[PDB]
């Protein structure tokens, strides 16, 4: 009996710690895939913007 | 969003720039054919003297 609780915690502990450091780990992957997201989100409207300034000019021509 | 409808803001900008230029053009030939009126009778002449043996 004793051998089974402390296994349980043991590993139970190391598990609900573990759960959490995924779970600040993954806040980090979300945290980088925001930034990137948003990065590409700029660059995108950037494209649009530019691109469309190009067909202006060349429906001036 | 912002920037499609800034996109689309620029291209009623660029048919703006467009519709006047041509507009400018038109003019612009109106008085040319106003205009060079010595090159239309001496231009009448031109073929007369050519036209023919």
């Amino acid at each position: 009996t004793i051998r089974n609780s402390e296994e349980l915690r043991g590993k139970a502990i190391e598990q609900l710690e573990k759960a959490r450091a995924r779970l600040k780990k993954v806040e980090m992957d979300a945290d980088q895939f925001r930034v990137n997201g948003y990065s590409e989100i700029e660059r995108e409207k950037m494209n649009l913007i530019n691109s469309t300034y190009k067909t202006l000019e060349q429906f001036e021509n | 969003l912002e920037v499609e409808a800034k996109l689309a803001e620029g291209r009623k900008k660029i048919e703006v720039e467009l519709q006047e230029a041509l507009g400018s053009l038109e003019q612009q030939k109106e008085d040319t054919i106003k205009s060079l009126d010595s090159q239309i009778s001496a231009l009448s002449d031109d073929i007369v003297k050519k036209v023919l043996p």
